[PDB]
């Protein structure tokens, strides 16, 4: 049973260049040190929400912060969603105690952030400046903004009440990892960790009023009258306890003046002390709800995981509890209730299993009832899930898709060329880092120097420079052979991509999780970097399940009908089939053969052909046995059409500027960005081998027939009229795939301003000057596009969404998991074939790369069938710019051949087409001027001669045009030309 | 058609260096650009297909395994313990059984720091469960930690104290200290010889080298005897205690200073160590060094020491034969020239 | 107040037409004099070039028109074969024409009375550029705009396919005779085949955005340069693709890059009008500096000869000869 | 010196405008102006070509004072690659403004207005292409600080001047 | 009391930047010990820090300044709805203008260098790129100067100009 529950996808973030912001370095000299002797504190990760974040004149919007501490460094980094916090990253020194695992707490209050970090043997508590405080205003339309953090001024550890050093009795246990902070209702801060007899210390300092003296109070078994009472006796449960009852996990939920303490230790006995009565009151026995094993005391020591949430909506306390065993770890959930007597009591509500897998981190947002989890398991697959505890009794845990791990084998040496696949699989977002690649670059350039913050040319460049020169240094030889060279190739390039992936790898170790209750997102930490988790689509999610949790994922939310949910169902099945047949090889056949200029039907014909051929597992015949038990496939072929289909007609919603409405403020920052990017590439990325698939399924179950299924009436034709948008549609996805995965350069706006000057002396047509920012690090052709077209169509986007859904206001809580979806719709929308629209043609021939467009031409001739004329257009611009004068004279008289029938040309009015004469007068004319300005007599003369045959309701033009030429004859000096010329 | 090649190994045609299929993580590279390895900083590798470089207080793993065209190798910081009188990659070992590339499915990591206090984790990507385990040392040093079959440990401090940690189906590490030798002309061997606590009159030299061989024996060379262990799954057996604190050492004498007269008088002096010891087809090899601090230079004679190894208990022969090997001397703070063998049963040592 | 005086006047011819792709013969195979193919906008003239320095009975520069033919729109590619005849009864002519009609002509002449081609099947877009991989002259090699490197027999059937990755940019064939292609793909590598295998023997590896034109040394598979931007890039391959030799050629956009086919360590540069007047540069390996520099109309084809260090350069109705260094 | 300061903060990616020093700019404008003054020369007297040629080194001079300004007010602080490629299209945009004083003449003017830069080769030139040699003793008592010899001698051997 | 320590952009540079114009048109109007107060209540003199805020403030100053005139001034008459696009002596009251535009620059300039926070002054954000402050406030002045030709010289050539 499941209510409304997909599952996510990881996508890397970090913002996009690579130099990261400077960290404000603090070094903090306690007195006193760390105890050994027990489990370890280091490697461990936290977060903080604001709570006031959304809408835009409050105090935060998509913002928050998080910290993660190894050994003696703490990195505390602030990060915003919409926009860039600039000097938002503290580095915190402690050479003596070490940073506990969950010991940071961050309070608020009207004035200002506390901070209460706790150690071994030391407290400390920081006050920040608050966003409310420190004004709120974003009415100028920037894109990067200040944080809390400027200097010195602003951070703050002085005050020896603050900074308090824990007494030698009773101290602290190091044989257990709990420590915990709050505030009490009256405004002292406590701080409880547990003691070395069994007990629980408790830190009080005074509030923010006044400054006195620092409080020590020892909380155990009974009230100091029954202590002195039963002082003269053994007593373990009346009096002083023993190390067994040692606390591991702590938590504290406050009361109109009280405050009670769940501490659970490692004898599984979840015991409650009282701050005010300084006594334990319930001692509740947690093995009976959970499968008693003896393996569970070996792992309470540091294993047993306790984390609280206070939901206001009620006034109710969750607790949730994971009790780790090497068999299988159980997770559970405790409500709090009042009762009579001012004592709360809890009571169980869910009791979920869990693998054997180390839990990392898990938290539940009571929102909506959500508990998410992450674990570290046998190999690098980190699992990541959620799932609900008031639904199930086990639940089915929806998955998160961590991001692509790079992949094993490419290509085997002496058989294959190695390098081509190795430096595509590197280039091949979603799997490297631009710090691995320059790591890589200073090992194979040797030295003992550093080489880092490089453009992402440079970075190729040098990368191909030190691993060419690593091959010359292996290389002595004297015949060139191939399987030598081959060896040498794979070599390198093999010692090249483990460096690669060990680094990747090292910082893909996961460390926390951070989710967020108000706008709805989840935050990974890894080592130094911030991943997000965003929703799937319907298809991506059901072809990236598996059969098994499909099986337990409910029917009502795949499709409207259980006929329906149970077809697509089948569908995906065996999608999944073809896709576990399909191998490496397969793949790589199916990429060349969509690659070389073929029909793409024939291709899939000859791939379906060669499947037959190779069928001996009887797979084909499992998936033809489901296509007949499938009841009719027409509703569900339409409803995965519907959900893909985006196009919209015409230009007359195009916005190249941002229009001052306060809404170019929202999103546009570098992180937004990045994240966008990611998630178009892996919907690509998914999309590509699910229309492949699609189309194979198709072709099979024509090939086998359309006549023996439940109404094959509307059977036969509709397959017949869906194979070519089918075969169109997944060309142009794989062409999408193809642009993100490729590269771009990196060149300053010094030499785009410069092209952009050239082409301007030169005057070609749609060379407009728009001004934006590049990234340090990687820069993709698809991330240009979508920096250059959307950060300034967002006011658009933005003000049909707000009217779309949500308020039309500015200060509407932005829903992510429709925003994402109508990002993806407009972007279809926008890169749709059916639509004109031609700004990559133009964004490439303002940055001048002929090779980036003839590569996008010769992939996009295929599915063309629109702007034909326009593409001519800048084809021959292209080659007029390159050299190419022939390629360059020919495409223009293609393109003035037919230049009625174009969207782009019949749109573009007023400067190519009408203006006071026919069209094609026009555009001779425009043509004319275009070599003019560019220069050579000889092809001014031709395009002259060539416009004369249309310059005939215009003798003043036509005269001109025959003084040009004559002027043209009479510079390089041919007098007979030019009386021939004169005499006409 | 010669396969890839080393710079300076150009004129090299005989062995071919290759890579691995994996190489290293840029931590590694961080640590040396930090401290160069002129430092000592201790370095390791594991047959079940890992590899790992302790330095300054940090140590870092990876795994590294033979593929046709790449696979997938993960990469841990791993904090090393504080209070340790010296850092070295010889106090954490795994106990990989695996071949296939993707060679994690039973590593297991055991952290031992120069005091008493033991770290088990069950695998290097399960962090947030650790056994702390207290052994038989209340404040001695330790030195060596292998591993043996059944993922058991083998921790030796300075003086050379076996401690055998076994872990459980629970969690649990259950702790056996092994028989510090019984010899055959001194006192009573068969008690047990813990620090901290009794003695006993036996054999307690200075460990100098541990060979885990996949015969079911477990060989340990000090600098007096040699003692040859067989541990199955949760048993001890010293099968073998030969001592050579004499013989050895004449042999050796005998094969480099074999042609002067007052050899009584030059013996009195040179102070020979068995620093490496291998298992190959002929059996088992002991690299020694000799040198004489009364005859300037002190130049550093190399002697293998070879006996016939039937898999189990070695024989009775004894083949010394110096070996030199340049008269430079590299050194990363100490003389180190150490002798590696791949297979037990190839004649290949470098 | 600095001077950069540069001028292109050492052979002058005035044609009839804007001249914009120029072509002479690899490698020496007997004949009697050099051969002249120049493409205009519709009109192929054939000719025999003797200058002043090899001809003794011709003073100053002449060209004997032998074919003239009249195409359809404008020549792109001309490829000649590496063994061609001028002599003995009438010459022999076998070269391969490459237009805007997506379609390859392959042009066979004996003894100046015949004249067939044989309709061989273009690429996707246009024809990027083709040469003759026959050791004798038989098969062609041409890549456009479908990264579908075809190799083509005299017969006109399909003879051998080989993908890419990127549309090939720039083919040539081994003027000596090694059965080796030189491949250019438009992404920065380039792939080097052999003919006796039908494998990759070779391929460079050295991503390059963006890129103009590419060469290697015809006495020599080991030195190889490229042109990009504004500047040129020698490198020694499979040895180190570092630039070995990086230095600015133009101030403006490059057009082409060849090598010597009489020299060894000697190249030359071609750039286009971007600004002003197109650059042709004479570059010497080694050199931070170019060797000769001129200033041209227009830089549109560029070639060299075979015998002495000879290069064309075509503008509008204008053909440069100029003589370089040894 | 009173609104920018010496040796201070200036970016060499950014140039101002008004007046510059490289491409684009006035220099165009004073090309065309210069082209079009160039129309008057064949149709004049001794004395207006002479006050023409007068009028054009000033304005030369004038020119080549400011981009000494423009150079001397822009430093550099961390684009080194920047501004090497700005000074080489400065002298690039300098040899291409010097042209109409060339075509028509006046050698003496010339040397006159380029004594004003560092620069040896257009001397050395300009002194060996005429025969006034007062002139390239005078520059070589002037510049023999500046190893004003292997110029001399470059330009001799490559000239055929060997005797 | 006066608000202080702002950050860059937004509300808070604007509102630093309508002080330091009101401190500057006080420093004009000779109010010294109100200009000292507002210096002090913005940004003490001793603190010596490169700041962006700072920097953004200075040139958004210079900006107004150029595109604007300051306080007291017979600009006010001709601002006051009377003329349109031209009047009486119209080209005077705009030479006018232009002088004390040109005299508040310089003296806003001598108030930076006497407070000290030129020193300060490093580099902001300018139509999207990294352009310094002593290159903008060059190009300002550069523009200014020009302007004024233009006006003295459309002072006795109207129509082209005007065109």
């Amino acid at each position: 049973s499941v209510n409304l529950e997909r599952s996510y996808m990881e996508l890397i973030g970090a913002e996009r260049e690579t130099s990261r912001r400077n960290f404000r370095d603090l070094s903090l000299r306690p007195d006193v040190s760390l105890v050994i002797g027990g489990p370890k504190y280091s490697d461990c990760a936290g977060g903080y929400c604001y709570n006031e974040s959304g809408s835009l004149l409050s105090a935060t919007r998509n913002r928050f912060i998080h910290w993660t501490s190894y050994a003696d460094t703490l990195e505390l980094v602030e990060l915003s969603l919409d926009i860039n916090l600039l000097n938002n990253a503290v580095r915190l020194k402690i050479l003596n105690c070490s940073i506990l695992p969950g010991g940071v707490h961050i309070c608020e209050t009207q004035n200002n952030i506390i901070v209460l970090i706790l150690t071994n043997q030391t407290v400390h508590r920081l006050i920040l400046p608050h966003p409310s405080r420190m004004y709120r205003s974003e009415i100028i339309s920037d894109s990067h903004i200040q944080s809390i953090f400027t200097d010195i001024g602003k951070t703050n550890f002085h005050d020896p009440n603050n900074t308090y050093v824990i007494p030698a009795i009773p101290g602290r246990a190091p044989n257990s990892t709990a420590s915990t902070a709050w505030l009490s209702s009256d405004g002292e801060a406590l701080f409880a960790l547990p003691s070395v007899s069994g007990g629980i210390l408790v830190i009080k300092m005074p509030p923010r009023d006044m400054e006195g003296l620092v409080t020590i109070a020892e909380l155990k078994q009974s009230s100091v009258m029954q202590r002195l009472l039963t002082g003269w006796m053994p007593s373990s449960i009346r009096g002083d306890p023993g190390p067994a009852h040692l606390p591991v996990s702590l938590a504290v939920h406050t009361l109109d003046h009280d405050s009670y303490l769940f501490a659970l230790c490692q004898d599984h006995k979840l015991r409650m002390w009282s701050y005010k009565d300084q006594m334990c009151l319930m001692v509740a026995d947690m093995l009976e709800y959970v499968p008693v094993s003896k393996d569970i005391r070996q792992t309470a020591g540091t294993g047993h995981k306790l984390r609280l949430a206070y939901s206001d909506t009620l006034e109710i306390l969750y607790l949730g509890v994971y009790l780790h065993t090497p068999r299988q770890g159980q997770f559970c959930v405790f409500q709090l209730v009042c009762t009579e007597s001012n004592r709360y009591s809890l009571e169980h509500t869910s009791s979920i299993f869990t693998n054997q897998e180390t839990l990392i981190d898990f938290t539940f947002t009571l929102s909506s009832m959500n508990i998410w989890a992450l674990w570290l398991d046998d190999d690098n697959q980190t699992v990541m899930k959620h799932i609900n505890f008031e639904r199930n009794q086990a639940g089915h845990w929806n998955p998160v898709f961590v991001n692509p791990l790079p992949d094993d084998d490419l290509a085997i040496g002496d058989e294959q060329e190695p390098q081509e696949a190795y430096l595509e699989c590197l280039f091949a977002p979603g799997r490297f880092t631009i710090a691995a690649l320059q790591k890589a670059i200073q090992i194979l350039r040797k030295g003992s120097g550093r080489v880092l913050d490089l453009s992402w040319e440079e970075l190729k460049k040098e990368v191909t420079l030190t691993v060419e020169k690593e091959i010359q240094n292996a290389v002595v030889d004297y015949d060139v052979s191939q399987e030598e060279f081959r060896q040498i190739n794979i070599e390198n390039w093999c010692k090249f991509y483990t460096c690669c992936l060990q680094y990747q790898e090292t910082l893909s170790r996961p460390l926390a999780l951070v989710v967020h209750p108000n706008t709805n997102m989840v935050c990974l930490l890894r080592k130094g970097f911030l991943s997000f988790l965003a929703p799937c689509s319907s298809v991506e999610h059901l072809y990236l399940v598996p059969g098994e949790h499909l099986l337990t994922v409910d029917e009502s939310v795949i499709c409207d009908d259980v006929d329906g949910a149970s077809d697509i169902v089948s569908l995906i099945q065996c999608l999944h089939m073809i896709a576990d047949y399909i191998t490496e090889d397969m793949a790589y056949q199916m990429e060349s053969a969509c690659c070389h200029p073929q029909s793409p039907e024939r291709v899939a014909e000859q791939i379906l052909e060669d499947l037959i051929a190779n069928d001996i597992d009887n797979i084909m015949e499992n998936i033809q046995n489901k296509l007949q038990d499938i009841r009719n496939p027409i509703q569900a072929i339409s409803f995965l059409l519907q959900n893909m289909d985006y196009e919209t007609n015409m230009d007359m919603e195009q916005s190249q500027h941002n229009v001052r409405l306060n809404l170019s403020t929202l999103y546009g920052s570098v992180t937004a960005s990045s994240v966008v990017c990611q998630a178009i590439y892996k919907i690509s990325a998914t999309r590509f081998l699910i229309c492949r698939d699609l189309l194979i399924l198709q072709h099979l179950l024509l090939r086998l027939g359309d006549m023996a299924l439940v109404g094959a009436g509307q059977l036969l034709h509709s397959q017949q009229e869906l194979i070519p948008r089918a075969a169109q549609l997944l060309l142009s996805y794989y062409m999408i795939r193809w642009g993100s995965q490729c590269l771009a350069c990196a060149v300053p706006v010094d030499l785009l301003e410069s092209n952009l000057q050239h082409l301007s002396v030169l005057e070609l047509s749609d060379s407009q000057v728009e001004k934006r920012r590049y990234t340090s690090g990687i820069q993709t052709i698809v991330e240009l596009f979508f920096e250059d077209v959307g950060r300034k169509h967002f006011p658009q986007v933005f003000a049909h969404l707000f009217i779309q859904s949500g308020s039309s206001q500015v200060h509407r809580s932005l829903n992510w998991a429709d925003l994402i979806h109508r990002i993806t719709s407009y972007l279809l929308q926008l890169l749709w074939p059916s639509n004109p629209n031609f700004q990559f043609a133009e964004c490439l021939m303002r940055n001048c790369q002929y090779t980036q467009l003839q590569e996008y031409v010769r992939l996009l001739l295929p599915w063309c069938q629109v702007n034909v004329g326009s593409c001519h257009f800048m084809l021959a611009q292209c080659y007029l710019v390159a050299g190419e004068g022939h390629k360059a004279l020919d495409c223009f008289s293609q393109a003035a051949s037919e230049v009625e029938r174009e969207d782009f040309l019949e749109k573009l009015i007023r400067v190519e087409e009408g203006e006071s004469v026919s069209p094609r007068l026009q555009y001779y004319n425009r043509v004319l001027r275009l070599l003019e300005d560019v220069g050579l007599p000889e092809l001014v003369i031709q395009l002259a001669t060539i416009a004369i045959s249309e310059a005939s309701d215009d003798w003043r033009s036509q005269a001109a045009l025959r003084t040009r030429i004559f002027k043209h004859h009479l510079d390089m000096g041919h007098n007979s030309q030019a009386y021939d010329a004169l005499t006409q | 058609s010669r396969v890839y090649l080393h710079p300076a190994a150009s004129e090299t045609v005989n062995y071919n260096v290759q890579l691995f299929g994996s190489s290293l993580p840029v931590k590694v590279m961080e640590a040396l650009s930090n401290a160069s390895a002129d430092e000592p900083m201790a370095a390791c590798i594991h047959e079940g297909g890992w590899a790992w470089l302790a330095c300054n207080d940090r140590l870092i793993i990876w795994k590294i395994s033979h593929s046709s065209s790449a696979k997938l190798m993960v990469c841990k910081e791993l904090p090393l313990p504080l209070s340790d009188s010296e850092w070295s990659a010889d106090l954490v070992d795994i106990c990989a059984q695996t071949g296939d590339p993707a060679a994690a499915q039973s590593v297991a990591l055991m952290a031992a720091t120069p005091e008493g206090s033991s770290r088990y984790w069950p695998n290097i990507l399960h962090e947030g469960t650790y056994i702390e385990s207290y052994t038989e040392f209340g404040s001695s040093l330790c030195a060596f930690v292998t591993a043996v079959k059944g993922n058991s440990f083998i921790l030796s401090s300075e003086k050379n104290q076996l401690v055998r940690l076994t872990p459980d189906a629970s969690g649990k590490m259950n702790q056996r200290v092994l028989p510090q030798g019984q010899g055959m002309l001194s006192g009573i061997g068969r008690r047990v010889s813990t620090l901290f606590g009794i003695l006993s009159p036996a054999v307690e030299s200075t460990l100098c080298s541990v060979l885990w061989d996949k015969g079911d024996c477990f060989y340990t060379l000090t600098d007096s005897s040699i003692n040859k262990w067989d541990l199955d799954d949760t048993s001890e057996s010293q099968v073998l205690n030969w001592d050579m604190s004499r013989v050895l050492r004449e042999y050796i004498s005998d094969a480099i200073w074999g042609s002067e007269s007052d050899y009584d008088d030059i013996k009195a002096g040179i102070n020979i160590n068995y620093l490496s010891l291998n298992q190959n087809c002929d059996g088992l090899v002991i690299l020694s060094a000799a040198w004489h601090p009364g005859d300037n230079p002190c130049q550093i004679y190399y002697t293998l020491v070879t006996v016939k190894d039937e898999g189990y208990n070695i024989s009775d022969e004894i083949t010394v034969e110096v070996t030199q090997f340049n008269p430079v001397f590299q050194a990363r703070g100490m003389q180190l020239c150490q002798l590696v063998v791949p297979n037990f049963s190839s004649q290949a040592c470098y | 107040m600095k001077q950069d005086s540069a001028s292109n006047a050492t052979y002058t011819v005035d044609c009839e037409d804007y001249v914009h792709v120029v072509e002479f013969n690899p490698f020496d195979s007997g004949e009697a004099g050099s051969l002249l193919a120049y493409g205009g906008i519709s009109y192929v003239v054939i000719a025999s070039c003797r200058f002043q320095e090899e001809d003794s009975t011709v003073e100053g520069i002449e060209f004997k028109t032998l074919k003239t033919f009249h195409h359809g729109e404008r020549v792109v590619a001309i490829a000649w074969s590496p063994e061609t005849r001028c002599d003995a009864l009438l010459p022999l002519l076998r070269f391969a024409t490459a237009a805007g009609d997506k379609k390859i002509r392959i042009f066979t002449s004996d003894f100046q009375d015949k004249n067939e081609y044989k309709v061989i099947e273009g690429h996707s877009g246009y024809i990027n550029d083709l040469v003759f991989c026959s050791p004798e002259g038989t098969d062609i090699a041409s890549v456009g705009d479908d990264h579908t490197c075809r190799i083509w027999d005299l017969d006109g059937k399909q003879i051998a396919m080989f993908i890419l990755r990127s549309p090939g940019m720039s083919v040539a064939w081994h003027p000596e005779g090694a059965f080796k292609l030189m491949v250019a793909e438009k992404t920065g590598t380039i792939r080097f085949y052999d003919l006796t295998t039908h494998q990759a023997i070779l391929s460079l590896e050295s991503v390059q955005v963006p890129l103009m034109s590419a060469d290697w040394c015809v006495r020599n598979t080991l030195r190889i340069g490229a042109v990009a931007g504004n500047d040129w890039i020698i490198w020694e391959m499979p040895r180190s693709s570092y630039p070995q030799d990086n230095k600015p050629a133009h101030a403006d956009r490059a057009r082409m890059f060849r090598w010597s086919k009489c020299n060894e360590n000697v190249f030359a540069t071609t750039g286009y009008p971007g600004k002003m007047k197109s650059q042709i540069a004479i570059h010497h390996l080694a050199h931070p500096q170019p060797i000769l520099i001129g200033t041209a109309p227009v830089g549109s084809g560029l070639s060299w000869h075979r015998r002495l260090p000879l290069c064309v350069v075509g503008g509008y109705r204008k053909l440069f000869f100029w003589l370089t260094e040894m | 010196s009173l609104y920018k300061n010496e040796s201070g903060i200036q970016e060499p990616e950014h140039v101002p405008w008004t007046a510059s020093s490289g491409t684009a700019g006035i220099r165009s404008v004073v090309t065309r102006q210069h082209g079009i003054i160039l129309k008057v020369y064949p149709q004049a007297d001794s004395g207006l070509r002479t006050i023409l040629i007068e009028q054009l080194a000033a304005l030369l001079n004038y020119l080549l004072d400011d981009y000494v300004t423009q150079l001397k007010s822009i430093d550099k602080l961390a684009n080194e690659e920047r501004y090497n490629i700005l000074e080489m299209e400065y002298a690039q945009k300098r040899s291409e403004l010097l042209s109409p004083l060339l075509i028509l003449g006046q050698y003496a003017w010339a040397s006159n207005l380029a004594e004003k830069y560092c620069d040896f080769d257009i001397l050395v030139q300009i002194c060996e292409m005429t025969d006034n040699q007062s002139r390239l003793q005078r520059y070589m008592t002037l510049f023999a600080e500046q190893n004003f010899s292997d110029f001399l001698f470059r330009w001799y051997l490559e000239k055929g001047k060997r005797g | 009391a006066v608000v202080k320590d702002s950050r860059p952009d937004q509300i808070a540079h604007d509102d630093k930047t309508k002080h330091l114009k009101a401190a500057f048109l006080r420093y004009c109007r000779k109010d010294i010990l109100g200009a000292q107060s507002m210096v002090d209540s913005l940004f003490s003199d001793s603190d010596m820090e490169p700041d962006d805020e700072l920097d953004l403030a200075v040139n958004q100053i210079s900006v107004d300044l150029i595109d604007d005139y300051p306080a007291s001034d017979p600009r006010w008459a001709e601002s006051v709805p009377e003329e349109a696009a031209g009047f009486s002596n119209t080209s005077l009251i705009l030479l006018h203008q232009l002088e004390d535009k040109m005299k508040a620059h310089s003296f806003f300039v001598d108030f930076l260098h006497q407070v000290g926070l030129f020193s300060r002054l490093s580099t902001c954000q300018t139509k999207g790129m990294l352009v310094a402050t002593r290159l903008l406030l060059s190009e300002h002045a550069e523009k200014l100067s020009a302007a004024i030709v233009l006006k003295n010289h459309h002072a006795k050539l109207p129509v082209l100009v005007n065109s």
